[PDB]
């Protein structure tokens, strides 16, 4: 039948909790699930997994798909509710959670996952390395 | 032709300002001449808000969704173009605490 | 997936698309799984006050106009 | 005496359920039901008046569609009740009833289409308007009708029946409206 | 499928310390030991970033304090933690900041007589009286010398507070409010200070525990 190498002893009360780190950038989308250490990884799903258009790696469609394999994946490992932990590309980059950030969230839990407490943990410089542009920065 | 008085910086009594790239291109731009706007938003659309409270396992959350901060600063080429700023008439051009 | 409801404008509200084709409206839904809730929704076509729309997904809600 | 479509069809056993409809669709009232689908109606003069009109005149309306067909009514009044015999002849119900049936069972209710904000542009999921769905509806199901018709030997009583058959069937395969119908809110939920 | 990758996997229940709910909140994953490999060797010195979804009662309006902790031991399929931090949201720290008045921040270097050496962050912010609504015309600000006075002050006010205590009452105090009531009266004379927070502490050097006080750290009701 159905062996499920996640955790022995659960119950219909009960609630297994995983963590999800969710990557936004303008390129792409990572979700990505762990336990509560973040050592052990139990599922990864990028856009670009999910297309073959380099453009559409960040686009919701693609977040879409990613977080419903995502979601299936957990569920055999019993897995109901996932934290979050939101995150933009940050340090010196841009602290914006890409397109497929929102669309990615929702999916997860269109798809009958509990969601559990969220945080952005967007790195965030005390102070900076110099910036990738130009001293003028990109110009056009 | 001196168009501003402010010459656009906020900076007086003092030589030098320190220098922020833009949000936008990361242009260098002075931190007085920088349009800076704090933007607090949510993560999320409204309908995927309904989504998301639906499913959310702490039932003891009232508002228990995090707002979005943002220190958002602009070089002026990129707030123009990006219309986070616009073209005023002289008069206007003046007025200090305008928004609704 | 196939599941459907009932849907009657109680306010049309904007008009909106690229090329103006859309209108935008307010709803009051009767499936009896979700009643009386409220939602706002774009149209295409020509719609007046009170008429019913049939709408495949109560959580698609549309982009208020500004 | 109430009086029966073409003298042989009987309007009272005509109803809509679905809730949209019935102030959409012509034949529930006294002024609606007709012996002959022949208004000479005013129904454009303004926005909703095209609702007051008779739903087969309104399919008539939609039939007398091509260059050399225009402003020939009295041979698609012919091609409309001819097929409505060929109808019950093979279902045996109301040819009403079916037709009605047809237009309620087929015509979009998503559909998708660009809505600038900002900017943003690509397509968008919408939902299509009562009044729309009934002509889009007829305007399918006649544009099929003439498409099968063309150079075959099948006339268009003929062609036109079996699309209003097919049509409340949900027929997939046999009814190009629904071919069509399917196709689009598949477009739609696509573009969500 | 063929061979599902979590085959070789044993799970673990997170049990808390002392200051903290005996039930387990977590679950954690290893690799099955491989006869080199000792299955619960692995998982010495992992680290668990929690809410208070650690303390049954009080839980439910604190998700803006986080809690590290560390594996110090496995008992029987279930790791045992002892303390390794604390800490904060974004949310619960952008929340408190606000344009016109003075961000205070202070930090401490302390020693438990448990043998922990442990270093807080404390951030407080000036407190408007005047009442209007704080603004451009509202100024808040508190002289630069009153700050150096309010640091010099909290801080040793806590290293006090930290060589007199074991770290179980140590971060029990510092998890909840008590602290802040007291900086608040300390702070006073000085100037008047609202939101008194801990935003972080950090484990700099921590002893391993004897089988005695990893026990007296389990100790639960
Ligand atoms: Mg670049
Ligand atoms: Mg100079
Ligand atoms: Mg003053
Ligand atoms: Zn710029």
């Amino acid at each position: 039948e159905v062996i499920s190498y996640g955790p022995p002893n659960v119950g219909a009360n009960e609630n297994v909790f995983g963590v999800c780190h969710i990557m936004a950038t303008w390129n792409d989308t990572f979700i990505h699930v762990t336990d509560l250490s973040g050592r052990e990884t139990l599922v990864r799903v990028t856009g670009g997994m999910k297309v073959k258009a380099d453009r559409e790696e960040s686009s919701p469609y693609a977040a879409m798909q990613a977080a419903i394999d995502v979601v299936n994946r957990c569920k055999e490992l019993k897995i109901n509710a996932l934290h979050i932990k939101l995150r933009a590309k940050g340090g010196v980059e841009t602290k914006q959670p890409g397109p497929g950030a929102q669309s990615a969230l929702r999916a997860l839990a269109r798809s009958g996952m509990k969601i559990g407490r969220i945080e952005d943990v967007t790195p965030i410089p005390t102070d900076s390395t110099r910036r990738e542009g130009g001293r003028r920065g990109r110009r056009l | 032709p001196v168009k501003r008085r402010n010459a656009g910086r906020s900076q007086k009594n003092r030589g030098h300002t320190r220098t922020v790239p833009c949000t936008n291109c990361g242009r260098q731009v002075a931190k007085d001449k920088a349009v800076k706007r704090y933007t607090v938003r949510d993560m999320v659309d409204p309908s995927s808000k309904r989504d998301i409270q639906q499913k959310l396992a702490f039932e003891n959350e009232k508002q228990g969704i995090p707002k979005l901060y943002v220190k958002l600063q602009y070089c002026i080429s990129c707030a123009i173009h990006s219309r986070v700023v616009r073209v005023r008439c002289a008069e206007d051009r003046r007025i200090r605490r305008p928004p609704i | 997936t196939e599941e459907t409801t009932k849907a009657r404008i109680m306010d049309v509200l904007g008009k909106t698309g690229s090329r103006g084709g859309i209108t935008q409206v307010r709803v009051v839904l009767i499936s009896g799984k979700e009643e009386g809730r409220q939602l706002i929704r774009n149209v295409k076509g020509a719609c007046r006050v009170g008429d019913v729309l049939e709408l495949m997904e109560c959580e698609r809600e549309a982009r208020r106009l500004r | 005496t109430q009086p029966k479509l073409f003298g042989k069809w009987n309007y009272d056993e005509v109803k809509i359920q679905d809730p949209c409809f019935q102030n959409y669709i012509a034949c529930t009232t006294t002024k609606s039901q007709v012996f002959v689908p022949h208004t000479a109606g005013r129904y454009q003069v303004k926005k909703f008046r095209k609702t007051q009109c008779p739903i087969v005149e309104r399919l008539i309306g939609t039939l007398m569609f091509h260059g050399r067909n225009a402003g020939k009514k009295a041979l698609c009044i012919k091609v409309v009740k001819n097929a409505f015999e060929i109808i019950h002849l093979v279902t045996g119900r109301n040819p009403l009833e079916v037709f009605v049936g047809a237009v309620q069972n087929a015509g979009p209710r998503e559909d998708s289409t660009r809505i600038g904000t900002a900017g943003v542009v690509r397509k968008q999921a919408v939902d299509v308007a009562p009044m729309r769905r009934v002509n889009l509806a007829i305007y399918f199901i006649i544009k099929g009708c003439r498409e099968s018709a063309f150079k075959s030997m099948r006339s268009i009583a003929e062609t036109l029946a079996d699309e209003i058959i097919n049509a409340e069937k949900n027929n997939t395969q046999s009814s190009w409206a629904i071919r069509k119908k399917d196709e689009i809110e598949k477009v739609a939920k696509g573009n969500r | 499928r063929t061979i599902d990758p979590l085959s070789r996997k044993e799970w673990y229940d997170f049990r808390a310390p002392i200051p903290f709910s005996s039930k387990s909140f977590g679950k954690t994953l290893v690799t099955k030991s491989s006869g080199n490999r000792i299955a619960s060797e692995e998982i010495k010195g992992r680290v668990v970033e929690s809410t208070l979804a650690d303390l049954k009662d009080n839980s439910n309006d604190k998700a803006w304090r986080k809690v590290k902790l560390v594996i110090d031991e496995v008992d029987g399929r279930n790791a045992k933690t002892s303390f390794y931090g604390l800490d904060i949201t974004r949310d619960r720290l952008c929340s408190m900041i606000r344009k016109w008045q003075t961000l205070i921040e202070a930090r401490v270097d302390c020693k438990t007589n448990d043998g922990y050496i442990i270093r807080v962050f404390t951030l407080a912010f000036t407190k408007k009286t005047s009442a209007g609504k704080q603004s451009s015309t509202s100024t808040c600000y508190a002289k630069s010398s009153q700050v150096r006075a309010i640091r010099r002050k909290i801080n040793t006010f806590i290293t006090n507070e930290a060589a007199k205590l074991g770290i179980a009452e140590f971060s029990k105090n510092l998890i909840g409010e008590d602290y802040t009531k007291k900086i608040e009266k300390e702070t006073k004379n000085i100037f008047p200070l609202q939101n008194i927070t801990i935003r972080k502490v950090k484990v700099l050097k921590r002893p391993k525990l004897d089988a005695t006080k990893i026990a007296e750290l389990y100790s639960h009701e």
